[PDB]
């Protein structure tokens, strides 16, 4: 609940010490990796991404510096319809590579 | 037809024995584990397999795996990041100190910040100087306990504190005493842009003869210009 | 030539002896090629081994690896040896972990010093033709940082000391040429709201009043520091107060076209009007009364210092020869790049306010403060050579 409120509240370098003290290493690693990060919208949604609230996440970050790290963060969660949504209007030169390893779900899947 | 985390998490396990990362793309992806996505993502930069399900076994917390697949890579740059993440920080720097000399200073310097943080200034202090980071970061963490920077000031007789605890009294007014503590630095200009500024020319003028100094010199050059 | 138990003998007591000149000659009678190398490695004598190396290769490893861990043991002479060893790629690789440690570290003067030896490593690496293009785009872009370093440590310098060596105009010049020249990406461990805080700040007390109110809007888009919430809050409140009219006196005069230039430009480091990039005092940052010239084509850079010694009693500005007759040496200023960089030509357009070159970085100062600042530092403060180097 304190490593939760210190997410929902972005004091990150907190988050890293009470994930430290829970030994949760994967998630002070990405945390370590974002606490340079100043954008007030970039962090909000990659914090967000953390809490597992992505819809607050990718309106975060099209509202961000970065809107692609919505793109990417919909392809990681393997959410393809969203993700081609996303690259018709952020970067439509990656569509088709996002349709390929869609493809290959779809085959998989029958 | 199993839509279960707890199994696809228990497959995203198996696959760091199988070291089959494909599967684990897909598994993290349907566990929602963005995360654990995204830094496999990043791990493929590195070339060697075992460090990418490294990655991967420090994002399902196998620690244990974790580190044995960083020990079989030689990655003891890795393997050190991984310990001060896991709060090892003793084993960080025993990995830093016998196989990864490179990152010592800056695991000093995180360790000092991370007893900071614990409110173990004595010890913060011991690593700031190791880590050759105490020039700076010691005058900011004790600007709040002047007594104690002065005393430390004293301890260490270090040109460059006395230098900064000079410019610290000679901001607060405190100008005699700036003077006695740029006398210890040595720093003959600043004695005589302070002996200028109170306008004592003639003791600025014994100061850059008896010195030397071809800066002391040349500032009070340029004071005797502006006069 | 038979009683090689003698010869041994005597070329090893002329080794114990420390004559390894007439042992290496006992050995080259033997023929023993790999006893002479051990020899002279083992008596030190790096130009013979050095030597050797030149006219057997297969030694060049044995002899430089040692060295260069010798070297590194005893960083900077284990880069020297990288690159005397050939391995340009592994000699870079070392810098940029000693860069991002340094970054890490927080000490942004040795991150920009250490990010203007990896410029320098890429221009040598440049010579190579097929990788000039990659390599010149790694050096501007290594070149960069090094000036945000250098710029962001004056800074960050203010923000964690409670109080400044620096002029507060310096800071105010050092924060608008920090956030002209910072990318949509931000380069590691750099601040863009410390930089805004010290804008804010420093145009508070210059009288730059709408400038400071745009920071204080910028620092609400970015997540702040609790330590410095309640500063910023207030400077928010007091600048409210103040009159919405910023300072004629701080407003930037592109020398080239007495175009007036608005304090924060959008096309980065350019006047409006003309797009004549600014040049700043690598001190003071102050923009410098320069303006950028080229040589008219079939002139060479030696016939242009020539003409320019010999005084007779995006547009680029290009300079014919009976141009450069009538120009002074006095208000030419020329940066003199190794090989696959053509030489820059630079104009002073007001005689009286002397400045100097750098003859070793390049970077270009008022008199005053080079002349300081070397005497101070006993070297350039940007790259750390004496008086004593000429070269580039």
């Amino acid at each position: 609940e304190l490593a939760r409120a210190c997410l929902h509240h972005m004091e990150v370098e907190f988050a890293i010490r009470v994930y430290r003290r829970i030994g949760n290493v994967g998630i002070v690693m990405s945390l370590e990796q974002i606490k340079g990060i100043e954008d007030y919208n970039l962090l909000a949604g990659h914090l967000a991404m953390f809490t597992n609230d992505y819809n607050l996440a990718q309106d975060l970050y099209l509202a961000s510096s970065c809107p692609i790290a919505a793109l990417e963060m919909r392809r990681d969660l393997q959410h393809w319809d969203s993700a081609l949504q996303l690259a018709k209007h952020l970067a439509p030169d990656q569509i088709p590579f996002i349709s390929k390893e869609y493809a290959i779900q779809l085959e998989f899947a029958g | 037809l199993i839509k279960s985390e707890a199994v696809w998490e228990n497959m995203a396990r198996m696959c760091v024995k199988t070291q089959r990362l494909d599967v684990a793309k897909v598994c993290l992806g349907n566990m929602g584990h963005a995360r654990g996505a995204r830094a496999l993502r990043e791990a493929e930069q590195e070339p060697e397999l075992e460090a990418r399900v490294a990655v991967l076994a420090t994002q399902l917390g196998m620690l244990e795996d974790a580190e044995q697949l960083y020990r079989k890579c030689k990655r003891h740059d890795l393997l050190n990041k991984f310990y001060q993440a896991a709060g090892r920080w003793q084993e960080a720097l025993q990995v830093a100190e016998h196989h990864d000399r490179v990152h010592l200073r800056s695991t000093y310097h995180r360790y000092a910040g991370h007893l900071e943080a614990s409110a173990d200034c004595s010890r913060a202090l011991s690593y700031y100087e190791k880590s050759d980071t105490h020039r700076f970061e010691v005058p900011r963490m004790l600007s709040e306990d002047l007594p104690s920077l002065e005393l430390y000031v004293n301890k260490m007789k270090d040109k460059t504190l006395w230098r900064w605890w000079a410019q610290y009294l000679e901001s607060q007014g405190e100008m005699d005493a700036a003077l006695h503590y740029y006398e210890l630095a040595r720093d003959h200009f600043s004695l005589v842009r302070i002996h200028c500024f109170q306008g004592n020319v003639q003791k600025a003028a014994q100061i850059a003869n008896e010195t030397g100094n071809l800066a002391a010199s040349y500032h009070l050059a340029r004071q005797y210009e502006s006069q | 030539k038979a009683e090689r138990e003698p010869l041994l003998l005597c070329a090893t007591y002329l080794k114990k002896l420390d004559s390894p000149g007439y042992a290496a000659e006992t050995y080259l009678k033997m023929g023993d090629l790999k006893s002479l190398v051990q020899l002279h490695v083992e008596t030190q004598r790096w130009d013979e081994a050095f030597a050797l190396g030149e006219k057997h290769p297969e030694f060049k490893d044995d002899i430089y690896m040692p060295y260069a861990q010798w070297l590194a043991e005893n960083f900077e002479e284990a880069q020297k040896a990288f690159h005397k060893a050939g391995r340009q790629r592994e000699a870079v690789q070392v810098l940029e972990q000693l860069t991002n440690n340094a970054v890490a570290e927080s000490r942004f003067n040795d991150a920009a010093y250490y990010y203007w030896m990896l410029s320098m490593q890429c221009l040598d690496i440049a010579q190579d033709p097929a990788q000039k293009d990659t390599m010149l785009g790694k050096f501007y872009h290594f070149q960069r940082l090094a000036e945000l370093y250098h710029g962001y440590h004056a800074i960050h310098r203010h923000t964690e000391d409670p109080f400044s060596v620096h002029r507060p105009e310096t800071l105010f010049n050092i924060s608008r040429f920090l956030l002209h020249s910072l990318p949509k990406d931000t380069p590691s461990g750099i601040s863009k709201v410390k930089i805004l805080f010290t804008l804010a700040k420093q145009s508070k007390a210059l009288g730059a009043y709408r400038l400071a109110r745009h920071a204080y809007d910028k620092l609400r888009g970015l997540y702040i520091p609790a330590r410095f919430q309640k500063s910023i809050e207030l400077g928010t409140l007091t600048i409210r107060a103040k009159p919405f009219h910023d300072s004629e006196e701080l407003v930037p005069l592109c020398y080239r076209c007495s175009t007036n230039n608005p304090l924060l430009n959008n096309l980065g480091n350019v006047c409006i009007n003309c797009r004549q990039p600014f040049i700043f005092s690598a001190s003071s940052y102050d923009v410098l009364h320069l303006v950028e010239f080229y040589l008219e084509e079939g002139i060479t850079d030696e016939e242009a210092i020539s003409l320019i010694d010999l005084e007779v009693l995006f547009v680029p500005v290009v300079v014919s020869r009976l141009v450069l007759r009538s120009m002074s040496r006095r208000d030419v200023l020329i940066k003199r790049w190794p090989p696959p960089l053509r030489w820059q030509y630079f104009r002073s357009l007001l005689p009286d306010a002397s400045i100097t070159m750098c003859p070793s970085c390049f970077q270009m100062f008022h008199s005053e403060d080079y002349e300081l600042l070397v005497l101070q530092h006993g070297c350039c403060p940007y790259c750390r050579r004496c008086k004593d180097d000429p070269g580039p």
